[PDB]
């Protein structure tokens, strides 16, 4: 009729405070207003498929023509899904798609039509900067992977303990009992093996997905500088600065010539 | 010679006037203007005494000068003659100490306090003992989803530390609420708060798992139910229910009005943690209950906290304070100041500052 | 140039004439290089076409030079005298922040370290407005703001010390105004 | 010949630049790092201001930061020195990347220590 | 013990807080 | 009027600019009087405009609308206090209405038509693509609600401040890992959070890796169409 995608504008947008004004819980609890929320969904359940049926009546099996009114089936057709899933129950998967819901919102309302069309038009020229920083990455992944295996694992514990020993305000910075790397002069402390490690595990050079993570955080120049000075405390200085100091200034370069990239295509 | 320290320490904290700047006061400060006098080595104390001053333990959480502490020492200076009187009038005297409620320890003789010293004088159990009656406990502990984290870390501790404040005329039992109700203690009634089963309570309080979803209808029917079973042969007086929750949404008001329409049983709530949750009901289940609500930050405020719930108890003994002072021996334990076994007899000091002029009294 | 390195230079050895205004003439040696690089050419071009673009985006500047002086006036108006902090979160104001306290480690209390106590003031505070364009300089940088962001929220009253998440619609203030900022660098 | 041997780790590279040898036929992708290998020519004059630049700001800073007691935790510490030369070239390409340098700024103040290696007696 | 002291009709509890 | 009005005008930055902690007794006299003072000459100013100018003219032009909106600001709440009535909360906002004195300054630069002309007509080839950008952070704020969600539970004692259980919490939390601050100490949370370093766990780097990918092509995505819009005008 005409006013169709008003109330299904206004009913989205609730479904967007809706999803607001859920406050989570640790393991398993709910308040009440929490509580209420839950059997809201059963609302917005219901008449998004009341909609949607009616689309179908509308037209049919042709009126997945819009790609945008294609995923509007896709986002019902998991929560009906959910009320299966709810009855076995008398999980926290299909909780998640229910955050996909405002995208229907931009599907509503036109004029953000004109926006992601244009968004995914800059994405062709930006095509061969993008895979050359896909071949920076794997290049220096490959490259500290086979430099600094293993070399993080050294400890400052003390004498003999489980205790990792800091001042005050010290990371949790690795040793080396051999040279060039840390005397370890934290008094009453002897380096052994084991795992002192980068912050908490993640930040290592083994495995090939964990050297491509921790050259990806140095790529965007935040956190450069604890790889840097945690390979500089377990090898020991003087040579890993050529590897970061080659990877920030080619991060550099070929991140300020993706800005360049868009700015052709479109002049 | 108790009646002689409290009827001299009330008589001297009738004109105080309360000074507030102090450019005029000079104690001891046994831990190290101040003094620093001679020794006789002494062997009833079986160590180096001063017999011409007292010494005064400050703990070191507290002070800086803070007036609260810093005017204390005034009025308490005058305790001195009558420490000192006691020894002439009959030697063989082992401490004399006049503890208080803001930390303080006057003792005479004055001695060297024997690397961290904790030692709160109002967490000792010669203080819990005569500044109380004896105590029906039951702590309550949420464990539901919410407290998970920090703030169930804080209950493991601050039950740990509540309970070392129990003499053994003090009856409790811990129990949990969450979805249900139940004795996590292996009890399933109210025990005697023996050293040895104090030790049960603490190693059921750290291994509480933290999951479910509060009601505070179950818990506190729970609750009340414990607190009757006149079978067991509990101790017959001041009835306390403590709850270490985090927060909540939720009067309990169809439950109080079921069990305390006669206003029976005193309800301190601890709310513990740095959760964003709302303490509004909470401060509301302590004050209709003459109750008091307390607030746990952290630890640290643990130690300070859990003991202030004695000052709430000794409401009733204040005001029949013509019959409350009896003495109160306590049953023989280990002196802090190295002597052996000792018992010490106790006796309250209470505040007198208006009576047989009555006044406002505030 | 070569005039001014020159004669600091010949002055350090009237200052090394009395040893036997020091350090200070030696570092007026360093201009040297700067000769050279106006033996260069390439730059003439580089750096002319740079002055071009600032002739006209000098009024932007101008402009967002402004704002750091307007959100430092709304900025002191707003957070005088918060942002200090008593070293051991509860003791919440002046006299009595002072004193000895414990440390407890890692996690457990059978650890404590004793430590004494005092103000902490954390210094990027909004006290002057000289001396709140320099903590609202940093934030413009996008360079430890969520420290001083998470600060900020925190506070209460005159002077006492930080209650845990009071009134986060202050950080409303460092929102837009990093928002706006990063629409005039833009 | 060691199985018969740290050093070996710089050899190792030379097996990693066969990855190389890929963009080879990459026929989309050569064409860009040749454009600007082309384009090496006004950019490299640019570059010598910026290296003049971090080596004025090395020498004023070194010799009136140092002194400056390399205790840890206290972020002028055994990595981030202000002492030597290109510990003093490698802190301001820190403070170049943005990483964190208003704690520098912090560490340099009236009373930090004097490293007990200098006179101050 | 045989003392005890429990809820007089005074007490004012208007402190808590 | 060109060198009267300065006298005033730098004078009233330099009064509400002093503004110290402590002010010590005689300054705080000196700011409510200087208020009192300077919006004495700011109604005569004004009102000599009123007469000798045409009423219509004044009205029309934009600038002086706005030093209508201050004058009649400066009389409110200097009358507010006299009357007493007022909350401390509210007394801290009078206060902030004034700062708005410092566009007087503004009265200058020169090309300020042609500035403002240039910044307001980028605005609105905005305005379509930063609606989709404020789109974009509820999405990826409900979204990180519901992963983390308060599993930031850890029992630990340090603050992990930037926590998701709130929904400003989290709308602070993803613009800060849009913007670049400290992506790296969120991460390394939402990793510890699940089941921290492990093959299902590690698998959250994915949510902090698209937000800090796509969240930033699409700011630079309104670093072109300011310069197609930026580059219309450069043509004439
Ligand atoms: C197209 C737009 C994007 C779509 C939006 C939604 C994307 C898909 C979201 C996946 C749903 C994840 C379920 C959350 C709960 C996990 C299950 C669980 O509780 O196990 C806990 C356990 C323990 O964690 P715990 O200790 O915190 O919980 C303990 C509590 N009990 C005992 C009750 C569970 O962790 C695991 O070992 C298993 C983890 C499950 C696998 C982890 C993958 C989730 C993240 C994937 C990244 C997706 C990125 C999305 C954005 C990218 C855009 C495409
Ligand atoms: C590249 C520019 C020129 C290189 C600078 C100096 C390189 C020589 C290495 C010195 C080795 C040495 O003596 O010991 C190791 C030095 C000194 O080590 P150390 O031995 O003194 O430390 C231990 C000290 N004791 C033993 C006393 C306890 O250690 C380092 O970490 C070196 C830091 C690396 C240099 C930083 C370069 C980054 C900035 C580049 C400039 C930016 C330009 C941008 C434009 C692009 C143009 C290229
Ligand atoms: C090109 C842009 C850089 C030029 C910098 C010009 C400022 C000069 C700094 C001089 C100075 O303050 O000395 C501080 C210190 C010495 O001064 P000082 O402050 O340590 O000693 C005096 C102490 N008071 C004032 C408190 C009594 O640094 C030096 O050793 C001087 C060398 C720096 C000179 C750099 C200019 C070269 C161009
Ligand atoms: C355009 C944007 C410009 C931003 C600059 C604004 C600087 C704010 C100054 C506030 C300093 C302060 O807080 O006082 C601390 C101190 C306060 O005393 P304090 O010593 O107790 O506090 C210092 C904090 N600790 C101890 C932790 C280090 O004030 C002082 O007396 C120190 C000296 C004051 C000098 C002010 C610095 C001005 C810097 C601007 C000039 C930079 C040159 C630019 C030219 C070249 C580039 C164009
Ligand atoms: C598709 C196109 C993408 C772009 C193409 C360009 C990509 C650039 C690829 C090359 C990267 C060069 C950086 C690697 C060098 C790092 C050196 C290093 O890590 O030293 C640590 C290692 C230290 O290993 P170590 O184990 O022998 O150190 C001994 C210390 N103990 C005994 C205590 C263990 O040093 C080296 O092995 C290399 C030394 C020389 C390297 C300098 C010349 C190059
Ligand atoms: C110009 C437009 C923005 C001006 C808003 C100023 C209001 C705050 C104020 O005046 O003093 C703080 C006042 C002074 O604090 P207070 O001392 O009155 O504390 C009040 C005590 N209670 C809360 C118990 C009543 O703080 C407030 O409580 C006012 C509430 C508003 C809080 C958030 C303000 C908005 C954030 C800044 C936005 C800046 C936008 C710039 C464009
Ligand atoms: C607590 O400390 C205060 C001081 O810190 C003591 O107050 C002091 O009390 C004495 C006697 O009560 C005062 O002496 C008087 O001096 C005036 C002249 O100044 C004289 O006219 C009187 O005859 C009398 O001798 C003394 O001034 C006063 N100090 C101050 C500062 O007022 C108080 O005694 C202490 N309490 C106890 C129990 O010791
Ligand atoms: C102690 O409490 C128990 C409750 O568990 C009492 O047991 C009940 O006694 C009454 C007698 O009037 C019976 O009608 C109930 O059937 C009993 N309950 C159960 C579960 O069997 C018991 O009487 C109380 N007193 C003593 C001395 O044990
Ligand atoms: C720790 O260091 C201090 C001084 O550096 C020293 O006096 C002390 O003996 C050391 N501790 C041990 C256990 O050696
Ligand atoms: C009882 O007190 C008096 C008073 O000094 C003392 O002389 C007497 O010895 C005491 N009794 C005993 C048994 O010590
Ligand atoms: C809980 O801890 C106690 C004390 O170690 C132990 O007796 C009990 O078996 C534990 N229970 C579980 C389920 O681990
Ligand atoms: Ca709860
Ligand atoms: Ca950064
Ligand atoms: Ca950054």
């Amino acid at each position: 009729w005409k006013p169709f995608e008003t109330i299904i504008l206004l009913t989205i947008f609730a479904n967007c405070v809706a999803l607001a004004v859920y406050l989570p819980m640790p393991e398993d609890d709910n308040n009440s207003l929490n509580l209420g929320l839950e059997k809201l969904e059963y609302f917005f359940l219901t008449v998004f498929s009341i909609e949607a049926a009616m689309k179908i009546i509308a037209y049919g099996f042709l009126f997945h023509q819009d790609a945008y009114l294609r995923s509007g089936w896709n986002v019902l057709d998991f929560i009906i899904v959910f009320l299966g899933v709810f009855t076995a129950i008398l999980v926290k998967a299909l909780r998640a798609f229910r955050v996909l819901r405002p995208l229907r919102l931009v599907s509503g309302v036109p004029s953000l039509q004109v926006v992601l069309n244009s968004i995914f038009k800059a994405m062709l020229p930006l095509f061969h900067i993008a895979l050359l920083v896909l071949f920076m990455v794997i290049i220096y992944a490959i490259i500290g992977l086979e430099l600094f295996k293993g070399k993080m694992h050294k400890t400052c514990y003390y004498i003999g303990t489980d205790i990792v020993a800091t001042v005050e305000n010290e990371k949790p910075s690795p040793c080396a009992r051999t040279g060039s790397g840390r005397p370890c002069t934290i008094n009453g402390s002897e380096c052994r093996g084991g795992w002192p490690g980068p912050n908490h595990g993640i930040t290592h050079f083994d495995n090939f997905g964990f050297s491509m993570l921790t050259v990806y955080q140095c790529i965007t120049m935040e956190g450069w500088t604890d790889v840097l000075y945690w390979v500089n405390d377990a090898i020991g200085n003087e040579w890993p600065w050529i590897y970061f100091v080659t990877l920030i200034l080619l991060g550099s370069f070929f991140i300020l010539n993706l800005v360049l990239g868009v700015l052709s295509g479109e002049f | 010679a108790l009646v002689r320290l409290a009827l001299e320490a009330e008589k001297v904290q009738a004109a105080h006037q309360w000074r507030e700047d102090f450019a005029s006061v000079v104690y001891y400060n046994a831990k190290d203007q101040r003094i620093k006098p001679v020794f006789i080595d002494d062997a009833n104390f079986r160590r180096q005494v001063s017999y011409q001053h007292a010494a005064v333990h400050i703990p070191t959480d507290i002070y800086e000068g803070s007036t609260i502490v810093l005017n204390e020492l005034n009025w308490t200076s005058a305790l001195d003659d009558v420490f000192k009187k006691n020894r002439e009038e009959d030697p063989s005297l082992l401490w004399q100490v006049f503890g208080s409620a803001t930390g303080l320890a006057r003792y005479y003789p004055a001695s060297p306090w024997v690397k961290i010293d904790l030692y709160d004088v109002r967490r000792r159990p010669w203080y819990i003992q005569g500044a109380a009656s004896p105590k029906d406990m039951l702590i309550l502990v949420d464990v539901s989803g919410s407290v998970s984290g920090l703030t169930l870390k804080l209950i493991r501790t601050s039950v740990s530390e509540m309970l070392e404040t129990l003499s053994d005329d003090d009856f409790v039992n811990v129990a949990s609420f969450n979805s249900n109700a139940q004795d996590v203690s292996c009890f399933q009634h109210l025990v005697q708060a023996n050293v040895r089963n104090k030790k049960v309570l603490k190693d059921a309080v750290n291994n509480i798992t933290a999951k479910g979803i509060t009601d505070y209808k179950k818990g506190f029917s729970f609750a009340f139910e414990q607190l009757l079973n006149y079978n067991v042969s509990r101790a017959n007086c001041n009835k306390i229910i403590m709850l270490f929750t985090d927060g909540g949404e939720e009067r309990a008001q169809e439950i109080f009005a079921k069990y305390n329409k006669d206003k029976k049983v005193r309800v301190f709530t601890f709310s513990v943690g740095q959760h964003n949750y709302d303490r509004g009901p909470i401060q509301w289940m302590a004050c209709e209950n003459k109750g008091y609500y307390y607030e746990i930050p952290s630890i640290g405020a643990i130690r300070i906290n859990t003991q202030e719930y004695l000052d709430v108890l000794g409401r009733p003994m204040v005001l029949a304070g013509d019959k409350a002072k009896q003495v109160q021996w306590t049953n023989v334990y280990l002196d802090a100041l190295e002597l052996g076994l000792v018992i010490t007899g106790t006796l309250p000091v209470f505040n007198i500052t208006g009576q047989f002029e009555n006044k406002t009294n505030l | 140039n070569y005039f001014n390195i020159l004669d600091l230079l010949v002055v350090a050895v009237s200052l090394i004439s009395m040893g036997l205004v020091v350090k200070i003439l030696r570092v007026l040696r360093v201009l040297r290089p700067l000769r050279a690089i106006n033996r260069a050419k390439g730059l003439k071009h580089v750096v002319q076409c740079v002055f071009v673009a600032i002739r006209t985006i000098g009024n932007i500047v101008l402009v967002t030079t402004l704002l750091q002086f307007m959100f430092a006036c709304i900025g002191v108006q707003l957070f005088k005298g918060k942002f200090f902090s008593c070293n051991d979160l509860s003791k919440m104001t002046e006299e009595e922040c002072r004193g000895y306290y414990y440390v407890y480690k890692d996690g457990d209390p059978t650890q404590m370290e004793l430590r004494p106590r005092q103000w902490i003031h954390n210094d990027f505070h909004f006290d002057n407005v000289l001396s709140a364009m320099m903590s609202l300089f940093t934030v413009s940088t996008f360079e430890g703001w969520p420290q001083l962001l998470y600060r900020a929220i925190d506070s209460n009253e005159e002077d006492m010390g930080p209650v845990y998440n009071n009134r986060v619609e202050m950080a409303i203030f460092f929102i837009i105004y990093i928002i706006l900022i990063a629409f005039f660098m833009m | 010949i060691d199985t018969f041997r740290i050093s070996s780790a710089f050899f190792r590279l030379f097996r990693v630049m066969r990855l190389i040898k890929l963009l080879s036929r990459a026929e989309g992708v050569r064409t860009l790092l040749w454009t600007f290998i082309k384009s090496f020519q006004a950019l490299p004059y640019v570059a010598l201001l910026i290296v003049m630049l971090f080596f004025i700001y090395a020498v004023i800073g070194m010799q009136m930061f140092g002194k400056i007691a390399l205790v840890d935790g206290t972020q002028i510490n055994r990595n981030n020195n202000f002492q030597t030369f290109p510990q003093a070239v490698l802190l301001l390409f820190r403070c170049a990347t943005g990483e964190a340098w208003q704690e520098i700024l912090l560490a340099c103040s009236y009373g930090k220590l004097c490293d007990p290696e200098s006179d101050y007696a | 013990p045989d003392v005890c002291f429990d809820n007089n009709v005074l007490e004012d509890y208007t402190d808590c807080x | 009027f060109y060198w009267l009005v300065i006298l005033i005008v730098a004078l009233n930055t330099l009064s509400i600019a002093s503004e110290h902690h402590n002010q010590p007794l005689w300054l705080t006299h000196l700011q409510d009087i200087a208020n009192r003072v300077l919006l004495s000459l700011f109604t005569i100013e004004m009102l000599l405009k009123m007469y000798g100018l045409g009423l219509r003219q004044y009205f029309m032009s934009i600038f002086n609308r706005f030093d209508c909106f201050v004058v009649c600001s400066g009389i409110l709440e200097l009358l507010l206090v006299e009357s007493g009535a007022m909350t401390p909360l509210g007394i801290s906002v009078l206060r902030c209405i004034r700062l708005l004195r410092l566009f007087k300054i503004t009265k200058y630069w020169t090309s300020l038509s042609n500035l403002v002309a240039s910044l307001l007509n980028s605005i609105r080839s905005i305005a379509s693509l930063l609606l989709l950008l404020f789109l974009f952070i509820i999405i990826f704020a409900l979204l990180g609600m519901q992963l983390f969600g308060g599993r930031y539970d850890f029992e630990d004692t340090e603050v992990r401040r930037s926590n998701f259980d709130n929904f400003p919490q989290a709308l602070i939390s993803v613009f800060q890992v849009l913007t670049g601050e400290d992506w790296n100490s969120v991460m390394y949370n939402g990793i510890m959070a699940y089941g921290g370093p492990s093959y299902p766990g590690v698998l959250v780097c994915i949510y902090f890796i698209i937000l800090f990918v796509c969240g930033n092509y699409i700011l630079l995505n309104v670093f072109l169409a300011i310069a197609v819009d930026n580059l219309a005008e450069a043509e004439s």
